[PDB]
């Protein structure tokens, strides 16, 4: 019942649902052409949390494919698991968005979007009780920065009492893959502060890192880094679609990760992840997998956690677990490393369990992580943000398209507003006695 | 090297028809500056002091403060200041149907605070107007109504629904504002009239069960003085011009939902109402720990009232409280916690300034 | 004739109820899908037993039991596994969507919608009853529904039945190990509004049951089908003198009394002491006496508190099996005699006694093994004012920073309802101190 629409804005997007349709199908026994050839029975109990059923038992996903270039949906169609999305849910236009921030928001995607919330508002009132949204889109662009931003301020209005959860791919710290990522993250993050709940921060560089240090991969591409995302965004919504002994939907992580309204930016992670030869010589057990969970080289977000502070993090666990080795290994954490935890929450930690575990894997984990060294991604953007905002340098196409310089320095103090609330955090705090 | 300290007053209510019905005792007892609660169970006294002290418990009984005494010991000071060249604000503060209203507004036949404040601007203004002084008058009226700006200075359209939201802005010197504000001229004291009569209409009223008359919206009047001064210069002369602003503040109560029986708008609007009072209490509570030396960071954004007050609550203004409270002993931890916020308010220190209009230009370096 | 209504809220009521039925058809004879084949045999009897079972013509046998959680992944795996044909089919789920392990939607937004619902098929159920004694109300402190909507149901069932025995069995959270960053707000809010209406909750702790486990069970590795049987087993010793045969039977109205002093102190422990595996099931002797000490050694209570840092205020022992009441008598004497075991001045007769002959039955697939004998101690002790005065003061540094508030305020609480609750649990506090000093003249 617990139904989610997703949403998928970009060459990003579109290509990271793409495999997360290929994961969660071969998850709940459904073929290329929404026909069912599985082998347990509590893949049907719940899979109306992604799919439909349509006519004769073939499924139809809730899937929304957005995008202001044609080339996009034509992987998705001439593919693997193309035949299976609805055809009228396919919308796009022409001449994109040219890295501009203006154009999706303002000028080009406000032509797009209205026939965006036709399929939304088709896909909701069809669902019996909507827990929330899922949107993956690449913030660093205009379409995936721009459309994808101004849906959230529409839903946010139309849904204000729902869960609106964003997979965003951030700006990357050492090298750039567009000369204008700072003027569009930063405008997105003006308006994700204001209208989401959760927000998973991801980093190319952090996954190229994992593919080489842990995976031992020499030629990534694009599928096996997306082959990663889809992982964590199958084990938030596991808990909706599989038994287990402590189950979790959205809200109650939220609720047990967001403490102030303004601090919803996670920094996701996933276990057991190895090389093809190493399987054979390790143990598969929890205490292996909390340790790399909590390592800084298994993280998405490119940011190192020792640099701040944990104000609150979570575990969602998959397999016939033993929860006295769940909750013991979590205190292990906190009475080791008290001093990447605050004070001020006694228990920094949240933890769930499935009982029906990934494919191929007898246990697999999803980590969650709320620290303040996301401060240094949004401390950079401000950096190089200001620096060409001082002297103007591309400016003149955000203006010409019908915005403000007004409207660039909200987007900087607010930013910079976010990080003093997370810095005031990261430094140790004393009361007078206590 | 100003530091303005805020001037927090007090006013006791006398008992409700509620409070009546359920005769309910007495507890808030007064000895002037003093105010003190002795608990019904008698396991401990609390006593606090502030700077303004009234008690409306009744009108026969000496200490008795009335609308024109509370006007003449908070409001008129601040007049002094905002024609001296000050910014300024006066904000209430409590729980549902205990006087926030009716201490700044007012009834027909018992005024509050705005009208008089406007009646004796007008009044100084008109026996001060000489050819050396030249003064502009422009008012505001807006509401905050579950997170959504309105303006109450407008004659609606007829519509199934007609209530445009405004949006909230950041100027990076004047602040936080609203874009697309009606900002009306005044000259005298009846256009002020006519404007409070047609925005209390507009305002957002129901019916609840501790006030017939709750009003389910944050209420803001902003008054921008521009006086024009001169000096003998080398050329033509109304060449200083100072400005003020005046923010008069009228917010709603906590509303429990037991004791007031709500279930949808009034729930959802009563529960914006509970997280505007949240964000704004913990505003008070960082501003009161940032006096002290303990550096704290201040959250506005979390509130769109606390946003446009960026300005009142901290930064440049001298400002009022008006703590209002209720005698009864059903009440008693609701009214602790309006005292306990008001005795941390009395810690706010800000830095008011005068506004000539001329830093950085000419003057300034003259200086 | 004696009939009793258990009620199951959210995940860990049910994990516990499946783990009770499991247990409470084993003793009477009755199979999963409600039949009692043995009584063609006997042609009557009351192996039907009515204080949880009630009875159809057609020989099938219905419990008495209302679960609820608010979702559906837990109770939908009754009416797919294997005690799916034992239930009636109103097994309440409007669980479209879940607490969000906040008091303010079990108790304000989501715990409407349901309640009127819950209380029907309870007020259908005690229509069939006569001798309605009291409830049992399975929960746990820390979620939204075990703590909002248990709350708001005590205050309704206080409202329709009033004074009957509305006894709690509820997951106290532990010191230190806990799966949520929100069970002060949820276990200080319900204890404000559960005080003035339940009679007595037995308080459990997992973080005790992992330990026992470990030592006696041998088990390194436990999860909560394990924990949740040891409950099954506190349940049956309390409401088993309304069903089987004994020498001192105990009804429920017996706890209400010796184990509360006071209408505010009424949070006793629980403790099973003979929890061997089938090694240890040999080698030892297990007497009244090995039994009845095991239950007053620290290490084998069910919640992690240390009675030799208080004192003891009422003390209930439920005897199961062959028994004879010499060994009982000796035994008390023995504990009487020992110094570290302190009662208050003003209760010299500090223990209550029951014994029953129908001893315990081994579940298949457990870990406990088969006895002849099986004790259960409820004690009311000064030493649980630690646990409250931790969680007071957790509540203190999320509190101060009104940290989480805005997720309770979003869903209709008021901010004035957290300062009410930590006064009247520190009121509390107070009160296990007054009841600690010993009076002088
Ligand atoms: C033991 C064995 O025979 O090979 C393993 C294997 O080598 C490992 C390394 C697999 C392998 O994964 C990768 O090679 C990989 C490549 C690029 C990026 C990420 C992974 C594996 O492909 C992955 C595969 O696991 C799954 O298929 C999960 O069900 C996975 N399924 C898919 O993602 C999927 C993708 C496309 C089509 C169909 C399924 C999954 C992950 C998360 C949530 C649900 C399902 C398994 C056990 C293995 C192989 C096959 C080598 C791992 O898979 C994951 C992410 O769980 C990688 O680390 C685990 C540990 C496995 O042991
Ligand atoms: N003994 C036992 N305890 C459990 C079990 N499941 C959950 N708990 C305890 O319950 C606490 C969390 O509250 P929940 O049981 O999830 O409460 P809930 O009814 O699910 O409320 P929601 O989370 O809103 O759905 C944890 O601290 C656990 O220790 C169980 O199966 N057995
Ligand atoms: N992880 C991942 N990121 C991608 C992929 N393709 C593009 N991106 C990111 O998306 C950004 C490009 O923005 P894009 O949405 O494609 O621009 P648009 O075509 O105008 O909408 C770059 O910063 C990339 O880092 C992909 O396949 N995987
Ligand atoms: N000093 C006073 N003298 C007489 N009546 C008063 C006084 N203060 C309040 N009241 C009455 O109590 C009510 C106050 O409601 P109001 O102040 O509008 O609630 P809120 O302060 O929550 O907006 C009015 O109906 C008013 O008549
Ligand atoms: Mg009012
Ligand atoms: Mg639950």
């Amino acid at each position: 019942m617990r139904e989610i629409v997703h949403i998928q804005a970009g060459q990003c997007g579109n290509q990271i649902g793409a495999k997360f349709w290929e994961v969660i199908s071969d998850e709940h026994g459904i073929d290329p052409t929404g026909s069912y050839h599985g082998d347990s029975d509590l893949q049907l109990e719940r899979i109306n949390v992604y799919y439909n059923e349509a006519t004769g038992n073939k499924y139809v996903p809730r899937a929304i494919l957005v995008d202001l270039e044609p080339g996009t949906m034509d992987s998705v169609r001439s593919g693997p698991f193309g035949q299976i999305f609805r055809p009228d849910n396919f919308v796009f236009g022409q001449s994109g968005a040219g890295n501009n921030w203006a154009k999706g928001h303002y000028t080009e995607g406000a032509e797009l979007v209205d026939s965006v919330l036709d399929v939304v508002r088709k896909e909701s009132e069809s669902c019996d009780c909507l827990q929330g949204f899922q949107l993956t889109h690449s913030l660093g662009g205009g379409t995936g920065s721009g459309m994808g931003t101004l849906l959230i301020s529409k839903i946010r209005e139309e849904y204000p009492d729902r869960i609106m959860n964003t997979f965003s791919v951030m700006p990357s710290p050492k090298v750039s893959d567009t000369v204008v990522e700072p003027y569009n993250a930063t405008l997105s993050v003006h308006q994700l502060v204001e209208n989401t709940d959760e927000t998973y921060c991801i980093d190319n560089e952090a996954l190229y890192d994992i593919c080489f240090r842990t995976l031992k991969l020499t030629t990534p591409t694009y599928g096996d880094l997306n082959h990663l995302v889809s992982a964590t965004m199958s084990g938030v919504t596991t808990c909706l679609r599989f038994p287990g002994q402590l189950n979790a939907d959205l809200r109650k992580l939220a609720v047990n990760m967001v403490p102030f309204p303004r601090l919803h930016f996670f920094m996701p992670g996933f276990a057991p992840l190895t090389s093809r030869g190493s399987q054979q010589y390790r143990a598969l057990t929890v205490p292996e997998l909390t340790q790399q969970m909590f390592d800084s080289k298994n993280m998405m977000a490119a940011c190192d956690p020792r640099h701040g502070r944990y104000l609150t993090v979570a575990a969602i666990f998959r397999g016939r677990m033993s929860m006295k080795e769940v909750d013991e290994q979590m205190l292990n954490v906190q009475n080791k490393n008290s001093s990447y935890f605050v004070e001020w929450i006694p228990n920094n930690v949240k933890t769930a369990v499935c009982d029906i575990p990934p494919r191929g894997l007898k246990m697999s984990a999803t980590f969650i992580g709320n620290s303040t060294a996301i401060q240094e991604l949004f401390k950079r953007i401000s950096e190089q943000f200001t620096a060409m905002f001082r002297r103007k340098a591309f400016l003149h196409w955000y203006t010409g398209e019908g915005m403000d310089e007004m409207e660039f320095t909200e987007a900087e103090s607010n930013m910079n507003d976010l990080v003093s609330e997370y810095q005031q955090y990261q430094d140790a705090t004393a009361d007078e006695q206590g | 090297e100003f530091n303005s300290q805020v001037t927090v007053a007090v006013r006791v209510r006398p008992f409700s028809k509620r409070e009546k019905t359920e005769k309910a005792s007495q507890v808030v007892f007064t000895n002037g500056e003093e105010i003190t609660v002795e608990h019904p169970d008698m396991k401990q006294v609390y006593s606090f002091i502030y700077d303004v002290s009234f008690w409306s418990f009744d009108e026969c009984h000496p200490g008795y403060a009335s609308q024109t005494t509370v006007y003449e010991t908070l409001a008129a000071p601040l007049l002094d200041r905002a024609f001296e060249g000050y910014n300024t604000c006066l904000f209430a503060y409590g729980q549902t149907g205990s006087g926030k209203s009716y201490t700044m507004m007012g009834l027909n036949e018992e005024p509050g605070i705005i009208p008089r404040f406007c009646e004796d601007l007008f009044a100084q203004i008109a026996k001060k107007q000489t050819s050396e002084v030249s003064y502009h008058l422009e008012m505001s009226f807006f509401e905050v109504y579950n997170e959504k700006i309105h303006d109450l200075l407008v004659c609606k359209g007829e519509n199934g629904q007609r209530k445009q939201p405004l949006r909230a802005r950041e100027h990076p010197v004047s602040g936080p504002y609203v874009e697309g504000l009606s900002m009306n001229v005044v000259s005298s004291y009846s256009d002020i009239q006519s404007w409070l009569e047609l925005g209390n209409k507009q305002r957002a009223t129901a019916a609840t069960g501790m006030n017939d008359k709750s009003s389910r919206s944050h209420s803001v009047f902003t008054l921008v003085m521009t006086q024009t001064k001169t000096e003998v210069v080398e050329g033509e002369e109304h060449d200083h011009r100072i400005t003020s602003r005046i923010n008069l503040v009228d917010l709603a109560g906590s509303e429990r939902c037991s004791t007031a029986h709500s279930s949808g708008q009034r729930l959802k609007e009563g529960v914006s109402i509970n997280k505007s009072l949240l964000t704004l209490g913990k505003v008070i509570s960082a501003l009161s720990e940032q006096a002290n030396g303990k550096r704290v960071f201040i959250p506005y954004r979390e509130s769109t009232l606390t946003w446009l007050l960026k300005e009142s609550l901290g930064g440049n203004s001298k400002t009022a409280m008006i703590a209002t409270v209720s005698p009864a002993a059903s009440n008693i931890e609701e009214t602790l916690s309006t005292l306990r916020y008001a005795t941390q308010a009395r810690l706010i220190v800000n830095i008011a300034k005068v506004n000539e209009d001329m830093n950085a230009k000419l003057i300034r370096e003259l200086k | 004739m004696r009939e009793c209504i258990s009620i199951h809220v959210g995940q860990a009521g049910v994990q516990i109820g499946n783990a009770c039925w499991e247990l409470y058809c084993l003793e009477h004879g009755i199979q999963p899908d409600g039949q009692m084949p043995s009584d063609k045999t006997i042609g009557g009897g009351d192996d039907s037993f009515n204080t949880f079972f009630s009875e159809t013509g057609a020989g099938k046998h219905v419990p008495r039991a209302v679960f609820v959680d608010l979702e559906p992944t837990v109770i939908d795996e009754v009416r797919t596994g294997t005690y799916r044909q034992l239930f009636h089919p109103e097994q309440l789920i409007t669980g479209k969507e879940d607490a969000a392990n906040n008091y303010a939607r079990g108790h304000y937004t989501i715990g409407k919608e349901i309640i009127d619902l819950v209380l029907d098929r309870i007020r259908k159920l005690a229509d069939q009853c006569t001798g309605l004694q009291g409830f049992l109300v399975f929960h746990s402190f820390g979620g939204g529904t075990g703590s909002g909507f248990t709350s708001l149901l005590m205050e309704r069932l206080s409202v329709d039945y009033g004074k009957k025995s509305k006894l709690e069995f509820s997951i106290y959270p532990a010191p230190q190990v806990s799966t949520a960053v929100v069970e002060p707000y949820n276990s200080i809010l319900t204890t404000h509004t559960t005080l003035e209406h339940s009679d007595c909750a037995f308080m459990v702790d997992n973080e005790a049951i992992y330990d026992i486990c470990r030592r006696n069970l041998d088990i390194e590795r436990p999860t909560y089908t394990n924990l949740n049987r040891l409950i099954s087993q506190i349940v049956s010793s309390i409401t088993a003198s309304l069903r089987f045969d004994g020498a001192l039977n105990v009804d429920l109205t017996e706890f209400q009394t010796n184990l509360v002093p006071y209408p505010r102190i009424h949070f006793p422990l629980a403790t099973y002491a003979p929890v061997i595996s089938a090694e240890k099931a040999y080698h030892e002797q297990l007497s009244v006496a090995e039994i009845t000490n095991a239950c007053f050694e620290p290490a084998n209570q069910m919640v992690k508190c240390d009675p030799r840092h208080g004192k003891y205020m009422a003390c209930c022992l439920l005897y199961r099996g062959d028994v004879v009441p010499k060994d009982v008598n000796a035994a008390i004497a023995t504990i009487k005699t020992k110094r570290s075991i302190q009662f208050v001045d003003w209760c010299p007769t500090g223990f209550k006694v029951g014994i029953n002959y129908q001893p315990p039955t081994v579940v298949p697939g457990g870990d406990l093994a088969k006895v002849q004998r099986a004790v259960c101690m409820l004690s009311n002790t000064t030493a649980i004012a630690e646990a409250w005065a931790r969680l007071d003061h957790k509540f203190d540094l999320m509190y101060a920073k009104r940290a989480f508030v805005h997720w309770y305020v979003g869903e209709g609480m008021e901010e004035g309802e957290f300062s009410e609750a930590r006064e009247d649990m520190a009121a509390l506090e107070k009160d296990y101190e007054e009841v600690g000093v010993d009076s002088v003249e």
